């Protein structure tokens, strides 16, 4: 079986620029083709016999390589090609997939819009508290929430998930929720949830005094 | 039109065995070999069957579980996996060969392999407040919490309201069930005349529910 390593892993470029993205196979192939994937959907054809642009590509794409070597190329880079990219061989059994190569936007650095919500009233009726935090529409991804419950840091009661970048603005958002039984939540005043992104020069607390609508 | 419209979500015990649909619509089935395609979590090419002849090929690696069929009479191709581990929970596509390469892919088959019963989402409202408002506009979402397996899927006003809303990809917790969230922004002087449902669908459990979401002083 003919791996594909593709390389980088990861990349960002933004408007107009150009990229290049890098697909080895580990023995001689005769085209290797491309597929893009973005989040939600499943992939589509790209390019096959390692230059020909499928139906709806724009032309700035386009590929090159012969041997074990290829390459994709965008000229100019625009919004829509942020995706997943997995190059692909039909040239021996069994066919086989790249490992991909994720292409984001790169943008300039925004700060999170950052909003906390506390246990519904229904919620609190059967016994449980999820407290939500949420950091909307911010730039880069990497980012950091502690949870503090008067002032205690909080450790193993939270969990977090991340959104892939906007279509509009090319932001993430993300959110947090720690959940705690009603018996342990009624124990407490302060609920805050401290953000920590370059986007900000010092860390965000945002909090709520239990009980206040 | 053309569209591979691939059976829903499985949720199949360990060791016993789950078969998966792929019905070719709006073009002529026979004219087109189908693949699969396994998407563990990166795509990994499970094999072909002619949807003419029937003959198959498959990935080493899948022989002993993989298993293809076709029945021509409803256009629909299957495949069988068997002998369920873990390492078989993964997104399944079927993809329709063309001319130059995969053309046309169904939306693909989520299958969640585990003993464990079906498990229908609670949702909780994210009510909008000033804890939630920034610049005249306001956050709101709904919480899906402790539902088996994925997906779930989330719309706000039967689909009316799309511009604004992030819906999160679930979290695995503790106690082994999935919770997300879906939230919208929208104009603070939209509170108070124009409501906001939220509606999910958990497909594993039956599960249908709507839920408005009401602001607060």
């Amino acid at each position: 079986q003919i791996v594909l390593t593709q390389s980088p892993a990861i990349m960002s470029a933004s408007p107009g620029e150009k990229v290049t993205m890098t697909c080895s196979a580990s023995s001689t192939i005769i085209y290797i083709h491309w597929y893009q994937q973005k989040p939600g959907t499943s992939p589509k054809g790209w390019i096959y016999d390692t230059s020909k642009l499928a139906s709806g590509v724009p032309a700035r794409f386009s590929g090159s390589g012969s041997g074990t070597s290829y390459s994709l190329t965008i000229s100019s880079m625009e919004a829509e090609d942020a995706a997943t990219y997995y190059c692909h061989q039909r040239t021996s059994y069994p066919w086989t997939f790249g490992g991909g190569t994720k292409l984001e936007i790169k943008r300039t650095v925004a700060a999170p819009s950052v909003f906390i919500f506390p246990p519904s009233d229904e919620q609190l009726k059967s016994g449980t508290a999820s407290v939500v935090c949420l950091l909307n529409n911010f730039y880069p991804r990497e980012a950091k929430v502690q949870w503090k419950v008067d002032n205690a840091l909080q450790s193993g009661n939270s969990q977090e998930s991340v959104t892939e970048q906007d279509s509009k603005d090319s932001t993430y958002s993300l959110s947090s929720t720690l959940t705690l039984s009603k018996a342990d939540y009624e124990k407490h005043k302060v609920y805050a949830c401290e953000v920590t992104h370059q986007g900000l020069s010092s860390p965000v607390t945002k909090s709520f005094n239990r009980g206040e609508c | 039109q053309v569209q591979l419209q691939q059976s829903g979500p499985e949720l199949v015990r360990p060791g016993v065995s789950v078969k998966i649909s792929c019905k070719g619509s709006g073009y002529t089935f026979t004219d087109y070999a189908m693949h699969w395609v396994k998407q563990s979590h990166g795509l990994e090419w499970i094999g072909i069957i002619s949807t003419y002849s029937g003959n198959t090929k498959f990935h080493q690696k899948f022989k002993g579980k993989a298993t293809m069929t076709v029945d021509k009479s409803s256009s629909t191709a299957y495949m069988e996996l068997a002998r369920l581990t873990s390492e078989d929970s993964a997104i399944y596509y079927c993809a329709r060969q063309g001319t130059w390469y995969f053309d046309v892919w169904g939306a693909g088959t989520t299958v969640t392999v585990s003993s464990a019963s079906t498990k229908g989402p609670s949702v909780f409202p994210l009510a909008p407040s000033s804890k939630s408002t920034s610049g005249g506009t306001a956050a709101l979402g709904c919480l899906v919490k402790d539902y088996f397996p994925e997906p779930v899927t989330v719309s706000w006003n039967s689909g009316a309201l799309t511009s604004g809303v992030h819906t999160f990809p679930a979290v695995l917790q503790s106690s082994g069930l999935y919770s997300l969230s879906s939230v919208v922004t929208v104009p603070s002087s939209s509170l108070g005349t124009q409501t906001y449902i939220c509606n999910v669908n958990h497909k594993p459990s039956n599960t249908k529910v709507d839920k408005r979401v009401e602001p607060k002083a």
